[PDB]
């Protein structure tokens, strides 16, 4: 349902 | 912050949002 | 938010979305009170009856948002959490007394047209504004109905309610650390916070200095927008000594 967020914020 | 609670797109440019007057009218 | 409307762009630039990393979903609302500090409800982070006990690494904060689900490239900013602080006397066992928490960000967020902190009330602000009939404003991306979900941030203006009326509306024990807001059945108008709006701000615009103050935090209600029920909000000023203690010690 949510658009993916940039990978840098999930590191 | 000295600038807290003043919105860039409203208070900062002296524009009012569509319903803030409803709040003001309740402050009797 | 039930029976509210779409926010205007930049209408609530202190609005924060607490975002779960996995699965990716809305966890709660919150508010920006400085470049490094975010205010929310304790039950957004800690609520054992629902097996909720988040750690810093479980969550992200998304600031400057309007769309609920979109990644708002070049507008929103996403911050990691350095540390969570929950009120030491938060009562999750009974009635959500002292339903308040702070989150310190790993790095300061840059303010913009869409990102800007709200003021916290002092004693005089609170005395002047926290009166029955005076309206505040609640915002969030929570459910549109008790039993769906909004495209963009929702807003509703609601009147503060007399304490005895709040007390008589529920069997739950109310405390001085709470206030309630909403329309009565006889009043026709409606509106309430709901699931997902938890932790977001109840704000009032001071007619004395034209600044927005966060008087409450979305805390609890029996259902959403039910006739004869009201929403309950953490009384921010009553708990401000704790807020200041935490920021002074850890900031
Ligand atoms: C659902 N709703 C309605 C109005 C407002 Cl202003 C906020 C909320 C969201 N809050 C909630 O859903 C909170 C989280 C835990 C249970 N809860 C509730 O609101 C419970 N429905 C009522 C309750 C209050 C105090 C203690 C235990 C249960
Ligand atoms: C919540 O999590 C912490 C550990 O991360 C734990 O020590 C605590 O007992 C848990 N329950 C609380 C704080 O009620
Ligand atoms: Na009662
Ligand atoms: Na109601």
């Amino acid at each position: 349902d949510f658009e993916e967020i940039p990978e840098e914020y999930l590191q | 912050e000295a600038d807290c609670g003043l919105r860039p797109l409203f208070e900062k440019k002296s524009l009012e949002d569509k319903t803030e007057r409803e709040l003001l009218e309740s402050y009797i | 938010i039930v029976e509210g409307s779409d926010a205007e762009i930049g209408m609530s630039p202190w609005q924060v979305m607490l975002f779960r990393k996995s699965p990716q979903e809305l966890l709660c609302g919150a508010s920006l009170i400085s470049d490094r500090w975010v205010l929310t409800a304790a039950h957004c982070l800690l609520y054992p009856p629902w097996d909720k006990n988040f750690t810093e690494n479980d969550l992200l904060v998304r600031i400057g948002k309007h769309s609920r689900t979109r990644y708002e490239r070049n507008i929103e900013k996403i911050s990691m959490l350095e540390k969570i602080y929950i009120h030491p006397r938060y009562n999750w066992r009974e009635n959500l007394d002292r339903d308040i928490a702070l989150m310190k960000l790993k790095k300061p967020v840059a303010f913009s047209d869409y990102i800007h902190p709200v003021c916290l009330p002092d004693r005089e602000t609170a005395a002047s504004l926290l009166q029955a009939g005076y309206k505040g404003r609640v915002t969030g991306w929570g459910n549109l109905k008790e039993t769906g979900q909004p495209s963009v941030l929702q807003v509703v203006n609601l009147p503060i309610v007399e304490r005895p009326v709040c007390k008589d509306s529920t069997r739950i024990r109310i405390t001085d650390n709470m206030f309630c807001a909403g329309y009565k059945p006889d009043e026709g108008k409606r509106g309430d916070a709901c699931e997902g709006d938890s932790g977001g701000p109840f704000v009032m615009k001071s007619p004395f200095n034209n600044r927005w103050y966060q008087m409450g935090i979305v805390s609890w209600g029996e259902g959403c927008d039910r006739d004869g029920k009201y929403g309950f909000y953490t009384h921010v000023f009553r708990l401000k000594k704790w807020i200041q203690k935490v920021i002074d010690q850890f900031g």
